[PDB]
RNA sequence: AAAUUGUACAUA
């Protein structure tokens, strides 16, 4: 939609902002500060790359884990 | 193409008339333009020249409703005509209802039919379609006009249906087309209809909320149904709250849950969610699902909730405002 | 610093 919000998100200079968009007309990824992200999960780069908290593996977490954690 | 839609797809009789479409209306109903104009010049003049057209298409009544655009012709016929034509349309179409109800634009019709025709002829077409219930709901069409039956005829007529979903209530909630003609059952039966079949959900209900389709059977029970399934439902969570707030699926089942309930229900769970182990307040805040579940709890609760909670997470606060969460 | 907030419902 003309501007990518990641970068408005993290407050990039309004320029970055609208000067492109955060995926593609493939759905890919297009925002190069996103696309630089190697995921430390799944590894995955660039054209599928994420964010960890958007990640296909961050794990499901029970109360269990939620105890063992302290 | 013959004479008079060579004349008229390029639009050459400004001043057209129904009588002029005379012996060429199976053509004129098969081309776009010509079924647009039958179409908007049928609700003047008298219903002589609506009587012929209603002659010259009992005809091919058969393979107009199986076209693209005598659909809408059919359509508007059995919205605008005389009882007469009603019935006299009514009654050709059965012996075919299972096929013109698999094919697209037939059963376009047969839902459009649905809402004007008389309640015996209605029951007669219900009557034709008995035990095929499998094949018909898992369609991509059968379906629709399942619903609109589900909207337009007797319940007690229908109720041979609830007697073919015992077995399959699971398998179907998960369908997706059948979930709708699911909720569908349940926003438009009685007690003795319901029943079962709400029987058969309460079994299922762990592996339903987890489903992309039985997750909106569940959400319409909880702000539709009596308050007692809702209960039923309520309690069938607690305990897993956490780990049905970071799950796609279940996440928006929890705030459908938080909205409608009891003031012990809402109090409950969010006493359930105040005795989280710090990090966990930090899994909900920070994960993609729970933080939804998180305002929705903060928009509902009574305001001793409310000062006990924008406290019991006022310092996670600290690390959401890097996200777009702005919450005062 | 890892920040983008989230699932269904059919004909020119
Ligand atoms: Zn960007
Ligand atoms: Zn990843």
């Amino acid at each position: 939609s003309r501007h990518c919000v990641f970068c408005e998100n993290n407050n990039e200079p309004e320029a970055v902002i609208n000067s492109h968009s955060v995926r593609d007309n493939f759905n890919r990824v297009l925002c190069p500060k996103l696309r630089t992200y190697v995921c430390p999960i799944c590894g995955a780069s660039g054209d599928s790359a994420h964010t960890i908290k958007y990640c296909p593996k961050k794990p499901i977490i029970t109360m269990e884990d939620a105890i063992k954690a302290e | 193409r013959s004479r008079l839609l060579e004349d008229f797809r390029n639009q050459r009789y400004p001043n057209l008339q129904l009588r002029d479409l005379a012996n060429h209306i199976v053509e004129f109903s098969q081309d776009q333009h010509g079924s647009r104009f039958i179409q908007q010049k049928l609700e003047r003049a008298t219903a002589a020249e609506k009587q012929m057209v209603f002659s010259e298409i009992l005809a091919a009544a058969y393979s107009l409703m199986t076209d693209v655009f005598g659909n809408y012709v059919i359509q508007k016929f059995f919205e605008f005509g005389t009882p007469e034509q009603k019935n006299t349309l009514g009654m050709q179409v059965k012996g075919h209802v299972l096929q013109l109800a698999l094919q697209m634009y037939g059963c376009r019709v047969i839902q459009k039919a649905l809402e004007s025709i008389s309640p015996e002829q209605q029951q007669e077409i219900v009557h034709e379609l008995d035990g095929h219930v499998l094949k018909c709901v898992k369609d991509q069409n059968g379906n629709h006009v399942v619903q609109k039956c589900i909207e337009c005829v007797d319940p007690v007529a229908l109720q041979f249906i609830i007697n073919a979903f015992k077995g399959q209530v699971y398998s179907l909630s998960t369908h997706p087309y059948g979930c709708r003609v699911i909720q569908r059952i349940l926003e438009h039966c009685t007690a003795e209809q319901t029943t079962p079949i709400l029987d058969e959900l309460h079994e299922h209900t762990e592996q339903l909320i987890q489903d992309q389709y039985g997750n909106y059977v569940i959400q319409h029970v909880l702000e539709h149904g009596k308050q007692e399934d809702k209960s039923i439902l309520i309690n069938s969570v607690r305990g897993k709250v956490l780990v049905l707030s970071q799950h796609k699926f279940a996440s928006n089942v929890v705030e459908k849950c938080v909205t409608h309930a009891t003031r012990g229900e809402r109090t409950g769970l969010i006493d359930e969610v105040c005795t989280f182990n710090d990090n966990a307040l930090h899994v909900m805040m920070k994960d993609q699902y729970a933080n939804y579940v998180v305002q929705k709890m903060i928009d509902v609760s009574e305001p001793t909730q409310l000062k006990k909670l924008m406290t019991k997470i006022r310092p996670h606060m600290a690390a959401l405002r890097k996200y777009t969460y702005g919450k005062h």
